[PDB]
């Protein structure tokens, strides 16, 4: 559920993304696809939760006479009951859905890192800080090909094989 | 509030490298992406491109190599550099700041002034100002018009102010019109009460920027 | 009537019977020390108290 | 990547009238459309983001409705200051492309102009050139004819024309007809006039002046 | 393939299954165990969500006289409030439970994939679209042994290492 | 979600933990960190869910006379409807939150396993049943270093390399 390592204050163009470091320099670059899906989903969720709470026409209070006391306590009970029900619903939905929003975001992290895992199996080495070191040279074009999900494993398979075996 | 001003030459020769500099006040460049925008004549805008200090730039696929964007964190500026400008590359330029993430995605709230870049083999010819005296004899009551003619200049950007900005109403600075000589004529007129004229100032200040000329003239009856 | 003046927004400015339209009754002696018009004595205005 | 159809190119509508501008896209944009009001010769002002999100400080008359490929900007009560050119931007993907823009004018009562003639400056006359100006201020609509009468003779051309865009407050136009003569500048020094024919004039109005 | 790639229209004997391809041909075959658990759970879920809504006996409407207008508005408020409450509950739980149903199905996919993976770690190489290519030969008997949870890794470990070390 | 096979009746000191087996013998030992986090979470969860219910008291019933049958039926309807609403809320929250509680615990399992796997990237070998076999000697200090998240991979990288490659 909870999938966190650390945050990037320098990536200012999206919820999720990449930090690339090659011989052409380093930089932050947001993944617009997963960030976009997340914004769509969260917007629809928020709008659904809010817009379901619609309003009727009920001047709330009533004031009854001295021969309508039990009538009056019933009406105050109804007011307070609708109060408590709507308060209860709002509180619990906010709690639950904040939990679920954070968990959804964690799973988005996990899915992005899985995608980069899949494009790059043995051509790179995974690190416990949730990163990859290429066994080959990944230039800007290679980086972009990984970012838009079009990396070419056989393209660098031989170079990565050579360097990977070279480590040992 | 953050302010973005724009510096461009006004004329770039038809086979030169356009260099534009957007100056940034109130913010650090290293913290924002910076965007360039273009507008040919009065037709549609077009996002030029985006650049960031510790990030990756992306420009219009239409204009890729020709465009290089750079950043002076020292001068608090970002520059746009276009190789081999063309006549189609003649347009207005705007620089904008790419804000951070909001729930509505990335916004561009803050916009530049807009600077005209003209791609021509001609020179920056300076303007000549000629006063437009009123209709003294014919009295239409309160209405009394006074003006100036800024003519015989080649670059488009001309600014006409009245009493260095004091005269604020009834000002009808007209559009510049291309004459047969390849130069531009530009009239500026203000309607003024006939009574104030007795002890009122009426001095036009005209600043044609590429020629770097600041001529000011009176408009007497 | 509070329930009705809750949920209403009228322009109520009209009148009907005359104060003295009623026959052979004291038609102008509605003074009461309860509805004192300040220093003087009077009664509710929308209501005429007949003797 | 994503081509933009913004209909219709030009509008004119009276004050208070609802206005609807449609912005159709090449592919799916979800709700990632922006809307800008470019006033004349100024920086564009972001009206709406996220398609259904009014920016702070924007009048509530502006509303935005649409997702996917179709969108509509709707002004509930069109006001004088709302004269501009309205663009729809796409930030769903790069390259960010705008629409061609929609030109929003304001239908108003037909207003007669005010005409003023400006003779050529003698300073200019010393430089070998001469130009006389006809001036029409605060008229409606833009459609008027300003003809020239040098010694009661319609000259065929030699006259250029410039029209101010719609005033934001009044939404009244202004026009300047500049007579620029070439070499007969000094070969005239004659009588000059301004035939002004506008819909707000039952009969044309001609003003004139004399040699110096 | 929950969103990775697409589903299988040719597999019509269960929710989840395998597509096997060996010397003896190719074919679809549903995983009856996981499909069965999913049917069990979704059935219990639907029945619980629906059957949890029982209401007391009510003749709904009331009409109150001209001296009971306050009495009246309160009853209309009660009627319409129970309307709003049951509507709100139904709407929210339908939305949430369709969400959770799709996510449950995703997790079942993931668990089946991880089971097949743990059975064959180095005897097969993962094909990025939820597939496995054998370094050895997995005949029909081998396929069935993988499917019913009884793959024999040492059985093919020899041939797989040979073919693997040669391939790489 | 990603559930497991097996149970550990011997581990009596926490929700989660390890079973170590080295030269110095074997034994169970609970992970105090993740169980502590889980207990914090479940405690805060139970308290939030219960605290929302706590609202005001009110003498429920009302008595109406023979000329008040109708407001009487309306009052019984109101009592009974609040009864249903609160009953339904309690029932569904119980059900869904027991569901989500089991899921939360499953995810804690997964997180602990992936932490240990990241520490022992290559120096060990995934057994499959949810364990690790070391290609080197992991004595009690090594075990504890792994348990408190400070395992030293370069320390045993060479020993593990020699043994691992001796296998093949």
């Amino acid at each position: 559920a909870g999938f966190i390592e650390g945050g990037w204050t320098g990536m200012v163009d999206g919820w999720y993304g990449y930090h690339h470091q090659n011989e052409q320099g380093s930089g932050y670059a947001a993944d617009l696809k997963s960030t976009q899906n997340a914004i769509d989903g969260i917007t629809n969720k928020v709008n659904s939760v809010i817009e379901k709470m619609n309003t009727q026409f009920t001047a709330v209070g009533k004031e009854f006479n001295h021969l309508e006391k039990r009538i009056e306590n019933l009406n105050k009970k109804v007011d307070d009951g609708f109060l408590d029900i709507w308060t209860y619903n709002a509180e619990l939905l906010v709690l639950l859905e904040n939990e679920r929003t954070l968990d959804y975001h964690d799973s988005n992290v996990k899915n992005l890192y899985e995608k980069v895992r899949s494009q790059l199996k043995n051509n790179a080495k995974e690190i416990g800080n949730g990163c990859f070191e290429f066994y080959h040279k990944c230039d800007n074009t290679c980086m972009e090909s990984v970012k838009n999900g079009t990396y070419d494993y056989p393209k660098y398979s031989e170079e990565a094989k050579l360097n990977r075996e070279e480590i040992d | 509030q953050v302010q973005l001003q724009e510096s461009g030459p006004g004329l770039v020769k038809p086979s030169e490298t356009l260099s534009l500099t957007c100056s940034v006040s109130g913010a650090s460049i290293s913290s924002y992406y910076w965007i360039w925008i273009r507008q040919p004549a009065g037709k549609g805008l077009e996002w030029i491109g985006r650049f960031y200090t510790s990030g990756s730039p992306n420009y219009n696929p239409s204009l890729r190599s020709r465009v290089t964007m750079s950043v002076d964190t020292s001068k608090n500026q970002f520059s746009l550099k276009l190789t081999s400008v063309t006549a189609a590359d003649t347009a207005v330029y705007y620089c904008a700041r790419e804000e951070h993430i909001t729930f509505g995605g990335v916004i561009v709230r803050y916009w530049g002034q807009g600077t005209l870049v003209t791609v021509s083999s001609a020179s920056t010819k300076g303007p000549s100002v000629f006063p437009l005296a009123p209709s003294s004899k014919s009295t239409s009551g309160g209405t009394a018009a006074l003006g100036c003619l800024v003519k015989d200049y080649f670059p488009e950007p001309v600014t006409v102010s009245w009493n260095s900005g004091a005269l604020t109403s009834g000002v009808h600075t007209f559009p510049a019109v291309l004459q047969s000589s390849g130069l531009y004529s530009l009239s500026s007129v203000v309607t003024v009460p006939s009574s104030s004229l007795g002890t009122q100032t009426y001095i036009c200040n005209v600043n044609h920027k590429p020629s770097n000329t600041k001529v000011d003239k009176r408009v007497e009856p | 009537l509070r329930l009705k003046f809750s949920g209403v927004l009228e322009f109520s400015k009209f009148e009907a019977f005359t104060s003295n339209g009623w026959g052979a009754v004291n038609s102008g002696a509605g003074v009461t020390a309860a509805c004192k018009f300040g220093s003087s004595n009077s009664f509710f205005r929308n209501m005429v108290w007949l003797i | 990547d994503i081509q933009m159809t913004q209909s219709p190119a030009t509008l004119s509508a009276s004050v208070g009238d609802r206005v609807s501008i449609t912005c159709r896209a090449s592919q799916s944009i979800s709700s990632w459309l922006a809307w800008y009001q470019q006033k004349p010769g100024k920086a564009p002002k972001l009206l709406i983001y996220k398609a259904s999100s009014l920016e702070s400080g924007v009048p509530s008359r502006f509303s935005g409705s649409g997702s996917g490929s179709e969108f509509t900007l709707t002004i509930s009560s069109l006001q004088p200051d709302d004269f501009a050119i309205y663009y729809c931007q796409q930030y769903n993907s790069y390259p960010w492309t705008f629409g061609q823009g929609t030109k929003v004018e304001i239908k108003r009562t037909v207003a007669a102009p005010s005409v003023f003639i400006f003779p050529p400056s003698d300073e200019q006359l010393k430089s070998g050139t001469a130009s006389v100006v006809c001036l029409l201020n605060n008229f409606y609509p833009r459609e008027a004819k300003v003809q020239w009468k040098v010694d009661n003779a319609l000259q065929s051309g030699n006259s250029q024309e410039s029209v101010t865009e719609q005033d934001s407050k009044d939404s009244t136009y202004s026009l300047s007809s500049t007579l620029t003569l070439s070499k007969a500048d000094y070969e005239k020094h004659k009588v000059y006039a301004c035939e002004v024919t506008h819909q707000g004039l039952s009969s044309p109005v001609t003003k004139s002046f004399n040699r110096g």
